[PDB]
Protein backbone atom coordinates (compact mmCIF):
# COMPACT_ATOMS: atom_id res chain seq x y z
CA UNK A 1 0.00 0.00 0.00
CA UNK A 2 0.70 3.66 -0.57
CA UNK A 3 1.43 6.12 2.54
CA UNK A 4 0.85 9.94 1.79
CA UNK A 5 0.24 10.94 4.99
CA UNK A 6 3.37 9.65 6.22
CA UNK A 7 5.41 10.77 2.88
CA UNK A 8 4.02 14.32 3.13
CA UNK A 9 5.18 14.62 6.88
CA UNK A 10 8.68 12.99 5.77
CA UNK A 11 8.59 16.17 3.79
CA UNK B 1 37.23 11.75 24.51
CA UNK B 2 34.14 13.39 23.04
CA UNK B 3 34.99 13.74 19.26
CA UNK B 4 33.59 16.90 17.27
CA UNK B 5 31.55 14.40 15.44
CA UNK B 6 30.30 12.90 18.29
CA UNK B 7 29.69 15.94 19.85
CA UNK B 8 27.84 17.42 17.14
CA UNK B 9 25.94 14.28 17.00
CA UNK B 10 24.34 14.67 20.20
CA UNK B 11 23.96 18.68 19.87
CA UNK B 12 21.67 17.94 16.76
CA UNK B 13 19.64 15.35 18.76
CA UNK B 14 19.27 17.26 21.91
CA UNK B 15 17.93 19.91 19.36
CA UNK B 16 15.37 17.59 17.66
CA UNK B 17 14.49 16.15 20.46
CA UNK B 18 13.73 19.82 22.03
CA UNK B 19 12.05 20.91 19.52
CA UNK B 20 9.57 17.41 18.86
CA UNK B 21 8.78 17.14 22.66
CA UNK B 22 6.37 20.01 25.02
CA UNK B 23 6.99 19.24 28.62
CA UNK B 24 3.70 21.64 28.87
CA UNK B 25 1.85 19.22 27.03
CA UNK B 26 -0.50 22.96 26.11
CA UNK B 27 -1.69 20.98 22.83
CA UNK B 28 -3.47 17.90 24.53
CA UNK B 29 -6.36 20.54 24.80
CA UNK B 30 -7.36 20.06 21.51
CA UNK B 31 -7.51 15.99 21.81
CA UNK B 32 -10.50 14.45 21.81
CA UNK B 33 -11.80 14.85 25.89
CA UNK B 34 -10.61 11.66 28.21
CA UNK B 35 -14.23 9.97 29.36
CA UNK B 36 -13.33 8.12 32.48
CA UNK B 37 -16.39 6.87 33.59
CA UNK B 38 -18.92 1.79 24.62
CA UNK B 39 -16.68 0.57 27.18
CA UNK B 40 -13.58 1.62 25.39
CA UNK B 41 -14.59 5.62 26.80
CA UNK B 42 -10.70 6.10 26.44
CA UNK B 43 -9.94 5.25 22.72
CA UNK B 44 -10.40 8.60 21.33
CA UNK B 45 -8.49 10.95 23.44
CA UNK B 46 -5.54 8.01 23.31
CA UNK B 47 -6.01 7.84 19.58
CA UNK B 48 -5.11 11.63 19.09
CA UNK B 49 -2.61 11.25 21.57
CA UNK B 50 -0.55 8.29 19.70
CA UNK B 51 -1.54 10.42 16.18
CA UNK B 52 -0.29 13.34 18.08
CA UNK B 53 3.45 11.33 19.08
CA UNK B 54 3.38 9.50 15.70
CA UNK B 55 4.18 13.35 14.51
CA UNK B 56 6.57 14.00 16.76
CA UNK B 57 8.59 10.87 16.06
CA UNK B 58 8.69 11.46 12.30
CA UNK B 59 9.81 14.85 13.06
CA UNK B 60 12.41 13.49 15.62
CA UNK B 61 13.71 11.23 13.10
CA UNK B 62 14.06 13.16 10.11
CA UNK B 63 16.78 15.39 12.36
CA UNK B 64 18.67 12.32 13.23
CA UNK B 65 22.04 12.76 11.32
CA UNK B 66 22.16 10.53 8.10
CA UNK B 67 18.56 9.30 8.06
CA UNK B 68 17.76 11.79 4.78
CA UNK B 69 20.39 9.71 3.51
CA UNK B 70 17.75 6.82 3.04
CA UNK B 71 15.23 5.71 0.39
CA UNK B 72 11.98 7.30 1.05
CA UNK B 73 10.91 3.30 1.25
CA UNK B 74 13.70 2.53 4.34
CA UNK B 75 12.51 5.30 5.97
CA UNK B 76 8.50 4.69 5.98
CA UNK B 77 9.69 1.19 7.22
CA UNK B 78 12.14 2.31 9.92
CA UNK B 79 9.32 4.53 11.02
CA UNK B 80 6.15 1.95 10.51
CA UNK B 81 8.20 -0.68 13.21
CA UNK B 82 9.56 1.68 15.60
CA UNK B 83 7.12 4.18 16.23
CA UNK B 84 5.46 2.31 19.30
CA UNK B 85 8.91 1.75 20.67
CA UNK B 86 9.71 5.31 20.38
CA UNK B 87 6.44 6.20 21.74
CA UNK B 88 7.23 4.13 24.74
CA UNK B 89 10.40 5.39 25.25
CA UNK B 90 9.34 8.99 24.84
CA UNK B 91 6.83 8.62 27.28
CA UNK B 92 9.10 8.05 30.36
CA UNK B 93 9.62 11.68 30.71
CA UNK B 94 6.45 11.76 32.08
CA UNK B 95 6.19 8.68 33.84
CA UNK B 96 6.12 9.14 37.41
CA UNK B 97 6.65 6.09 39.80
CA UNK B 98 4.07 6.97 42.70
CA UNK B 99 1.11 5.70 40.96
CA UNK B 100 2.86 3.94 38.24
CA UNK B 101 1.50 6.64 35.59
CA UNK B 102 2.29 9.07 33.04
CA UNK B 103 1.87 12.36 34.21
CA UNK B 104 1.29 15.62 31.62
CA UNK B 105 0.05 18.24 33.09
CA UNK B 106 -3.55 17.72 35.10
CA UNK B 107 -5.28 15.23 36.07
CA UNK B 108 -7.22 15.16 32.98
CA UNK B 109 -4.03 14.72 31.13
CA UNK B 110 -2.72 11.84 33.49
CA UNK B 111 -3.02 8.34 32.24
CA UNK B 112 -2.66 4.80 34.38
CA UNK B 113 -3.10 1.16 33.99
CA UNK B 114 -6.76 1.42 34.23
CA UNK B 115 -6.77 4.45 31.00
CA UNK B 116 -5.08 1.92 28.78
CA UNK B 117 -7.46 -0.73 29.56
CA UNK B 118 -9.72 1.69 28.65
CA UNK B 119 -8.38 1.57 25.10
CA UNK B 120 -8.97 -1.64 24.36
CA UNK B 121 -5.58 -3.19 26.10
CA UNK B 122 -5.16 -6.13 28.14
CA UNK B 123 -3.10 -6.88 30.81
CA UNK B 124 -1.01 -9.14 28.67
CA UNK B 125 0.78 -5.43 27.47
CA UNK B 126 -0.06 -2.93 30.17
CA UNK B 127 2.04 -5.45 33.04
CA UNK B 128 4.94 -5.55 31.25
CA UNK B 129 5.01 -1.87 30.17
CA UNK B 130 4.48 -0.33 33.39
CA UNK B 131 7.74 -2.51 33.96
CA UNK B 132 9.45 -1.31 31.52
CA UNK B 133 8.54 2.29 32.42
CA UNK B 134 9.93 1.98 35.71
CA UNK B 135 13.67 -0.13 34.62
CA UNK B 136 13.82 2.43 32.41
CA UNK B 137 13.32 5.65 35.05
CA UNK B 138 15.52 3.39 37.43
CA UNK B 139 18.32 3.67 35.06
CA UNK B 140 18.15 7.48 35.49
CA UNK B 141 19.51 8.44 32.11
CA UNK B 142 20.66 11.82 30.99
CA UNK B 143 18.73 13.74 28.22
CA UNK B 144 21.86 12.93 25.70
CA UNK B 145 21.75 9.26 26.86
CA UNK B 146 17.66 9.44 26.40
CA UNK B 147 17.92 11.12 22.80
CA UNK B 148 20.68 8.47 21.70
CA UNK B 149 18.86 5.23 22.10
CA UNK B 150 16.21 6.84 20.47
CA UNK B 151 17.74 7.39 17.19
CA UNK B 152 19.72 4.17 17.73
CA UNK B 153 16.16 2.62 18.32
CA UNK B 154 14.57 4.29 14.78
CA UNK B 155 18.19 3.55 12.84
CA UNK B 156 17.60 0.15 13.02
CA UNK B 157 18.93 -2.86 10.31
CA UNK B 158 17.14 -5.75 11.56
CA UNK B 159 13.51 -3.86 10.75
CA UNK B 160 11.77 -6.01 8.39
CA UNK B 161 11.65 -4.56 4.81
CA UNK B 162 14.81 -2.60 5.36
CA UNK B 163 16.58 -2.33 1.58
CA UNK B 164 19.08 -0.87 2.54
CA UNK B 165 20.74 -2.86 5.65
CA UNK B 166 24.38 -1.78 5.70
CA UNK B 167 23.77 1.83 5.20
CA UNK B 168 20.98 1.52 8.21
CA UNK B 169 23.99 -0.53 10.32
CA UNK B 170 26.62 2.36 9.34
CA UNK B 171 24.18 5.07 10.83
CA UNK B 172 23.62 2.98 13.47
CA UNK B 173 27.32 2.52 14.77
CA UNK B 174 28.39 5.86 14.53
CA UNK B 175 25.15 6.50 16.88
CA UNK B 176 26.11 3.52 18.91
CA UNK B 177 29.95 4.53 19.47
CA UNK B 178 28.77 8.39 20.06
CA UNK B 179 26.51 6.43 23.07
CA UNK B 180 29.15 4.18 24.02
CA UNK B 181 31.86 6.92 24.09
CA UNK B 182 29.09 9.43 26.35
CA UNK B 183 28.98 6.84 29.05
CA UNK B 184 32.84 6.46 29.21
CA UNK B 185 33.10 10.22 29.73
CA UNK B 186 30.47 9.97 32.38
CA UNK B 187 31.24 6.54 34.30
CA UNK B 188 34.15 4.83 35.06
CA UNK B 189 33.90 0.78 34.33
CA UNK B 190 32.78 -1.30 34.85
CA UNK B 191 29.38 0.34 35.50
CA UNK B 192 29.91 2.02 32.12
CA UNK B 193 29.66 -1.56 30.65
CA UNK B 194 26.65 -2.44 32.81
CA UNK B 195 24.58 1.00 31.75
CA UNK B 196 25.26 0.32 28.09
CA UNK B 197 24.39 -3.20 28.50
CA UNK B 198 20.76 -2.31 30.10
CA UNK B 199 20.37 0.33 27.42
CA UNK B 200 20.72 -2.25 25.13
CA UNK B 201 18.35 -5.04 27.43
CA UNK B 202 15.73 -2.14 26.84
CA UNK B 203 15.99 -2.02 23.17
CA UNK B 204 15.05 -5.86 23.22
CA UNK B 205 12.29 -5.48 25.60
CA UNK B 206 10.92 -2.90 23.11
CA UNK B 207 10.74 -5.38 20.43
CA UNK B 208 8.65 -7.73 23.14
CA UNK B 209 6.76 -4.56 23.66
CA UNK B 210 6.06 -4.12 19.97
CA UNK B 211 5.06 -7.78 18.90
CA UNK B 212 2.51 -7.42 21.82
CA UNK B 213 1.04 -4.17 21.08
CA UNK B 214 0.89 -5.15 17.40
CA UNK B 215 -1.20 -8.23 18.36
CA UNK B 216 -3.51 -6.27 20.22
CA UNK B 217 -3.92 -3.95 17.61
CA UNK B 218 -4.67 -6.10 14.77
CA UNK B 219 -7.53 -7.29 17.06
CA UNK B 220 -9.01 -3.96 18.17
CA UNK B 221 -8.35 -2.05 14.68
CA UNK B 222 -10.20 -5.48 12.91
CA UNK B 223 -13.42 -4.31 14.44
CA UNK B 224 -14.71 -1.05 12.79
CA UNK B 225 -16.14 0.37 15.45
CA UNK B 226 -12.76 0.93 17.31
CA UNK B 227 -11.02 1.94 13.79
CA UNK B 228 -13.81 4.29 13.24
CA UNK B 229 -12.50 5.89 16.46
CA UNK B 230 -8.86 6.01 15.45
CA UNK B 231 -6.87 8.51 13.56
CA UNK B 232 -6.34 8.46 9.71
CA UNK B 233 -2.33 8.52 10.15
CA UNK B 234 -2.56 5.78 12.80
CA UNK B 235 -4.31 3.68 10.15
CA UNK B 236 -1.66 4.63 8.05
CA UNK B 237 1.30 3.86 9.90
CA UNK B 238 0.06 1.21 12.39
CA UNK B 239 -1.56 -0.58 9.47
CA UNK B 240 0.35 -3.36 7.11
C1 LIG C 1 -4.51 4.20 19.53
C2 LIG C 1 -3.59 2.99 19.45
C3 LIG C 1 -3.92 2.03 20.63
O1 LIG C 1 -3.32 0.83 20.43
C4 LIG C 1 -5.44 1.83 20.64
C5 LIG C 1 -5.88 0.92 19.52
C6 LIG C 1 -3.46 2.60 21.96
O2 LIG C 1 -2.14 2.98 21.92
C7 LIG C 1 -1.52 3.56 23.02
C8 LIG C 1 -2.17 4.01 24.14
C9 LIG C 1 -1.45 4.59 25.17
C10 LIG C 1 -0.08 4.68 25.08
SI1 LIG C 1 1.02 5.41 26.39
C11 LIG C 1 2.54 4.35 26.49
C12 LIG C 1 0.15 5.37 28.05
C13 LIG C 1 1.50 7.20 25.97
C14 LIG C 1 1.57 7.65 24.68
C15 LIG C 1 1.93 8.95 24.39
C16 LIG C 1 2.25 9.81 25.41
O3 LIG C 1 2.60 11.13 25.09
C17 LIG C 1 3.90 11.50 25.38
C18 LIG C 1 4.59 12.24 24.25
O4 LIG C 1 4.74 11.41 23.17
C19 LIG C 1 3.86 13.50 23.77
C20 LIG C 1 4.65 14.75 24.20
C21 LIG C 1 5.11 15.64 23.05
O5 LIG C 1 5.59 15.09 22.06
O6 LIG C 1 5.01 16.87 23.12
C22 LIG C 1 2.18 9.33 26.70
CL1 LIG C 1 2.56 10.30 28.10
C23 LIG C 1 1.82 8.05 26.98
C24 LIG C 1 0.57 4.23 23.97
C25 LIG C 1 -0.16 3.69 22.96
CL2 LIG C 1 0.72 3.16 21.56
Amino acid sequence: KNHPMLMNLLK
Amino acid sequence: KLSEEQQHIIAILLDAHHKTYDPTYADFRDFRPPVRMSPLSMLPHLADLVSYSIQKVIGFAKMIPGFRDLTSDDQIVLLKSSAIEVIMLRSNQSFTMDDMSWDCGSQDYKYDVTDVSKAGHTLELIEPLIKFQVGLKKLNLHEEEHVLLMAICIVSPDRPGVQDAKLVEAIQDRLSNTLQTYIRCRHPPPGSHQLYAKMIQKLADLRSLNEEHSKQYRSLSFQPENSMKLTPLVLEVFGN
